[PDB]
């Protein structure tokens, strides 16, 4: 009919439009839309050219406001979103890949938010792995090409290693782990030689503080908390002793309660 | 015929007609209460009772 239109233009309008207080009104509106559907398809194609479009034009805001369209789309208990999927794991995964075209520090702040967007993919991972069994399998076989091979740049590595981190316990315990000493050897290639590749510098930097600050709790389950230099020389080095430190920050916030 | 023999699938009928469009029209009066609370809580509001 006509309604169709008009709410898709005015959902569209306030997608792209910054009134803040309408993008708020309209996230709540979508997690709180009983038998919003038969839109789905032109909101997900919608989606998915706007994703691609943004990869183009490299805006960051355009993007983070379809990742809250995709986190809006979660929150609603009446979107059967299953035959649909196909089409948000390319628009989400997209913005965890995209070649640094942008500018360098806060853009990689935002970089960080698109592990806000792998927490998303890790939601994706919770509601949706109900298939013939498909979809976890080929999101770690991605992250694992992505993760082990050179010639990747920080913004791949990066968005690997968040995804990695959000997919849980086990996925940091048996993937992250054999392989985490020759990818801290791979920044300490990076650390103490040239310096005016500061756009790298920093990514590995806060790639230091992914691993860190979500590979400390498996490390502080499976290996007992002696030995912290013995721990870091189990671990090349430069986790510890930091990684001994947030082992101890763990078990006082396990101990909190 | 369990193990020789096989089979087509559709998996998917239901057919009925009275049901369908009282389907199509609470989706209408769905979409309708949804674009009437949305430029409610929009724009310039003047109630019917005090703050409604």
């Amino acid at each position: 009919s006509v309604e169709q239109q008009l709410y898709y233009k005015e959902i569209t309008e306030a997608c792209v439009g910054s009134c803040e207080a309408k993008r708020a009104e309209a996230l709540q509106s979508i997690a709180t839309d009983p038998g919003l559907y038969q839109m789905l398809p032109r909101f997900s194609t919608f989606i998915s050219e706007g994703v691609r479009v943004n990869v183009v034009q490299n805006n960051l805001a355009l993007l983070i406001y379809l990742m809250r369209m995709v986190k809006a789309l979660m929150d609603n208990p009446t979107l059967y979103l299953e035959k649909y999927v196909h089409e948000l794991i390319p628009a989400v995964m997209t913005c965890i890949v995209s070649r640094q075209l942008c500018l360098r520090p806060d853009v990689d702040n935002h970089w960080a938010l698109r592990d806000f967007a792998a927490r998303l993919v890790a939601q994706i991972c919770k509601h949706f792995s109900t298939t013939t069994n498909n979809i976890q399998s080929r999101i770690t076989k991605t992250f694992t090409k992505s993760w082990v091979d050179e010639k990747t740049p920080w913004t791949t590595r990066y968005g690997s290693i968040a995804g990695l981190a959000e997919l849980g316990h086990d996925v940091i315990k048996t993937l992250i782990l054999p392989r985490l000493q020759q990818e801290g050897e791979r920044i300490r290639s990076v650390l103490d030689g040239p310096v005016l590749s500061n756009i790298d510098r920093i990514g590995a930097d806060h790639v230091q503080s992914l691993l860190l600050k979500h590979c400390a709790p498996v490390l502080a389950k499976l290996r007992p908390p002696p030995d912290n230099q013995d721990a870091y020389r189990a671990e090349f080095g430069s986790l510890g002793p930091l990684l001994c430190s947030q082992v101890v920050k763990a078990r006082a916030q396990a101990a909190l309660q | 015929x369990x193990x020789x023999x096989x089979x087509x699938x559709x998996x998917x009928x239901x057919x009925x007609y009275q049901v369908l469009r009282e389907k199509a029209a609470s989706q209408r009066r769905d979409v309708e209460r949804a674009l009437t609370r949305f430029m409610a809580k929009t724009g310039e509001t003047q109630s019917l009772f005090k703050d409604d």
